[PDB]
């Protein structure tokens, strides 16, 4: 079966680990334990074909920013996550995008823009704003909640479909 | 390129050589190495490889003691900083602040990555291998002390985090989005546990509840019950209780199927019994419960049941097909089973037996060390092979079944005890004698027996129902 | 084209039984086994000039799955019944294994060999004379093997293939 290397990136606290653990275990992590680097595997049937997903969960805290290129080298596709109640995490997206292009030395890298925590009412980033950015990158935009599972499979499996067509 | 500390003050700065590390023929794969080199690579500054951490923490006890591991990673953490370069020295002698370019690059690209990864080893060690600490409280105190005295703002977020995780662990919930199907009932009604039996419960609900039960048993097995082949040794009841509990359930359920069959002496009723078990098998397949499938196949291939030609003659051809295809999963060393397991959409319940045999043989047919140039290197590729197996086990342990527990049906199957107070051999002989009685060997003619079931034998079938 | 023999290894767990099949199928010039690959239990050999294929079923590790024994045994034309020479219990199990094979095959005359295996440097507790006596009373050959030195391994399997050919 085909193996896909997925990488989840984004500012600290946006919910990269919660999204990943929801996907893997159908379980919402309520605690905030900052990641250094974690790895997960999932066998799943996508569009009638069996896939092995390798998911690399990365560190968002600034103190770990020197280790970023190290995991972008291996990745085939990237989930770029921000939280819709955190404007600063949205502004950080741009920097991840550029570093990924830099490292992989390409303008053509499978990516999905994810706006997480869409279960919360106190939104500060508007859909339209995030959608315009996604279009300028040429990638889909998906809003998710690790808490309720809304959008979660949709975000990951969309990334897989893009790696397939790449 | 960065200059390293001297190997005389910091052992992890020894150059790579064939005498301390050997690579396999975009990160390298280690074939063998000294413990020192394994720990350097476990916490390498140049790349990320979280799977190496899982591998190491799963298997290290065969070449290194826990207390010694902790000493070694604390030592890896304590990296000497370089002295000011000549340009720095000259700035300082003119009363200026030095640029400290080399010191800063070393901190950012060697010390911080290596220390973060030491901390990541500690984090993974506590979260996923806490049994080392449960079995040695002094190891835990050293860990708590080490973590609780790490200073510096750079490490602070993770130090605080690991401290909380250790505390939570010391005093040691599913989202689905769609709803579980309705529980199905047949002759036995809710609450009437006294009437519960193979033919009175709904075969759909029998398969579902056995699948929930066998899934829970499968999900409870830890790698510590497997590495070092401990489920086969003298202390297996101490070291592998979850594994053995799981295996004993499978064995009990297989014997119960056999018992239900040969203790039904009337041919027509026995045909109903066999037919109901093949229907349960069919729901097992729908649910990807391969452990359940092989419970049934094991029972049909057992000596008491396999020889009942008069019973199998009367089974519908469509059910003979279902049974024969299930049996083919096991043929040729489980060729079709393995292909089917790797192609389905989880949740599933694997057959554990294949894993046990592969782990045992990997550990038995590979040396602990490789000798090179008079040195003994730890044979790490043997460890990686074992962790590939435990890794696949854990992968299928993640996905939960979306099915509702029925407490009474669960209880009924938890307390199944087909053997009663009898020993295995005596019970096994009993089953075979029952088989000889109800269908004697050729050329002895087939006797008749009275019916024993007072309720209808017609199956409600294996297609689920759905009221509004 | 060539004859394929289906051989089944049986015996108590925990006492080095799996070293037998591994020492046979192996390169036997480098300990470097991967049971994960198909080709790790099939082996082409020449026995008395006649070339044949050996298919070995060794489910070591699965002894606790005792209700699966019948189904595994059913698959075989010949059987190696293995005990450890430093484990009296494994020797005493032999009788029930033989009875179970006869029952599963429905025959008093099933190709099998008795194999005493030396799995480590611990003290022997089953003397070879006891094992010879037990084998003679069953009418089958007895072979002693070492789990480390590859001594006797070929002899055990080749002897079993001879019992099948002469059956
Ligand atoms: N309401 C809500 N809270 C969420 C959601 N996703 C994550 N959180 C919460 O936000 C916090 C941060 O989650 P986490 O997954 O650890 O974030 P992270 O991006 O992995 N952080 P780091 O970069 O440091 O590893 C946790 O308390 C978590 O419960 C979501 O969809 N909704
Ligand atoms: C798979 C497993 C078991 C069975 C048997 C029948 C086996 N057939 C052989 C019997 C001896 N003679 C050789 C044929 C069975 C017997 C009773 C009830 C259902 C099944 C078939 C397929
Ligand atoms: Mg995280």
């Amino acid at each position: 079966m085909t193996e896909y290397k997925l990488v989840v990136v984004g500012a600290g606290g946006v919910g990269k680990s919660a999204l990943t653990i929801q996907l893997i275990q159908n379980h919402f992590v309520d605690e905030y334990d900052p990641t250094i680097e974690d790895s997960y595997r999932k066998q799943v049937v996508i569009d009638g074909e069996t896939c092995l997903l390798d998911i690399l969960d990365t560190a968002g805290q600034e103190e770990y920013s020197a280790m970023r290129d190290q995991y972008m080298r291996t990745g085939e596709g990237f989930l770029c996550v921000f939280a819709i109640n955190n404007t600063k995490s949205f502004e950080d997206i741009h920097q991840y995008r550029e570093q990924i292009k830099r490292v992989k030395d390409s303008d053509d890298v499978p990516m999905v823009l994810v706006g997480n925590k869409c279960d919360l009412a106190a939104r500060t980033v508007e859909s339209r704003q995030a959608q315009d950015l996604a279009r300028s990158y040429g990638i889909p935009y998906i809003e998710t909640s690790a808490k309720t599972r809304q959008g979660v499979e949709d975000a990951f499996y969309t990334l897989v479909r893009e790696i397939r067509q790449h | 390129q960065m200059r390293l500390p001297s190997a005389d003050v910091y052992r992890f700065a020894e150059p790579d050589s064939e005498e301390n590390i050997i690579f396999e023929e975009g990160i390298p794969i280690i074939k063998a190495g000294t413990v020192i080199k394994l720990i350097e690579r476990l916490t390498y500054h140049m790349y990320a490889d979280p799977n190496f951490v899982r591998t190491f923490l799963t298997t290290y006890r065969s070449f290194c003691k826990p207390q010694e591991l902790l000493s070694l990673i604390i030592e890896r953490f304590e990296i000497p900083e370089p002295e000011p370069t000549e340009a720095d020295r000259i700035a300082i002698e003119n009363g200026d602040q030095p640029l400290s370019a080399e010191l800063k690059r070393f901190r950012k690209e060697y010390i911080q990555p290596v220390q973060l990864r030491v901390l990541n080893v500690c984090r993974h060690w506590v979260e996923h291998h806490f049994y080392d600490f449960e079995r040695d409280a002094y190891l835990l105190q050293r860990m708590e002390e080490f973590i609780g005295t790490v200073r510096g703002k750079a490490m602070k977020k993770w130090v605080e985090s690991i401290t909380k995780i250790i505390q939570r662990k010391k005093i040691a919930n599913i989202t689905f989005q769609s709803s579980p199907p309705t529980v199905e009932w047949h002759i036995s009604r809710p609450g009437h546990i006294e009437t519960f039996d193979l033919l009175t419960l709904h075969p759909i609900e029998i398969a579902r509840q056995l699948t929930l039960l066998e899934s829970d048993l499968y999900r409870a097995v830890q790698p510590s019950e497997l590495v070092g082949s401990v489920w086969t040794k003298e202390d297996k009841e101490i070291n592998s209780p979850n594994l053995l509990k799981m295996i004993r359930h499978t064995t009990n359920l297989t014997l119960w199927f056999e018992k239900c069959i040969v203790e039904t002496e009337n041919l027509e009723e026995r045909v109903a019994v066999v037919s109901r078990i093949i229907e349960i098998l069919q729901v097992f397949q729908e649910l990807n419960n391969f452990n359940g499938v092989l419970e049934v196949v094991s029972a049909m291939n057992s000596s008491p049941v396999y020889r009942l030609d008069h019973t199998f003659e009367q089974i519908p051809s469509r059910q003979k097909k279902i049974l024969e295809e299930a049996h083919e999963l096991s043929e040729d060393h489980y060729k079709k089973y393995l292909a089917k397991l790797r192609s389905i959409n989880p949740p599933c319940v694997p057959f554990f037996g294949i894993y046990l045999t592969n782990i045992l043989k990997t550990e038995e047919g590979n040396p602990e060390v490789l000798k090179r140039h008079g040195k003994e290197l730890i044979n790490f590729s043997k460890r990686r092979k074992v962790a590939e197996i435990t890794g696949e086990i854990q992968q299928y342990q993640n996905q939960p079944y979306c099915l509702r527990v029925e407490s009474d049906i669960k209880r009924f199957f938890e307390n199944l005890n087909p053997m009663g107070n009898s020993m295995e051999k005596e019970f096994t002989d009993y089953l075979f004698n029952k088989s000889l009685e109800i269908e004697p060997r050729n050329p002895k003619p087939l006797p008749r027996f009275p019916k024993k079931y007072s309720y209808p034998l017609k199956s409600p079938g294996v297609r689920p129902s759905n009221p509004r």
